[PDB]
């Protein structure tokens, strides 16, 4: 088997991240992948929000999760993602 | 770039996945 908690869990976050990453990196608010919009807007929901984590709006949280636990593995300091190149400040 | 990785890293994916692709038509 590949991943059994989730090839579907992983691949689904992998996509979450890839979307997220894309959404981070993609700066076209009218990319129309509105689902790209969305993720992007999710990054962007997240960051225009501060209740993201502080309150408990976990889009951002599961996005920080998403992004950071992503970050944790994308060694990059420069282009797309929320806590990605901000968690990635070493 | 390493965008993909095991779900051991990441906590509950549940949200952003919907944001990645829910079905909005």
């Amino acid at each position: 088997a590949t991943q059994s908690p989730g090839d579907s869990r992983r691949l689904s976050i992998q996509r979450a991240i890839q979307s997220l990453v894309h959404a981070a990196q993609c700066r076209n608010a009218n990319c129309s992948l509105p689902s790209c919009q969305k993720m992007k807007r999710v990054v962007q929901h997240t960051k225009g929000c501060k209740r993201k984590t502080n309150g408990g709006c976990p889009i951002c949280k599961q996005l920080i999760a998403l992004a950071a636990y992503h970050a944790k593995h994308c060694q990059e300091n420069k282009c797309p993602v929320p806590f990605c190149l901000n968690i990635k400040q070493k | 770039l390493p965008s993909q990785a095991m779900d051991d890293l990441m906590l509950s994916p549940d949200d952003i996945e919907q944001w990645f692709t829910e079905d909005p038509g």
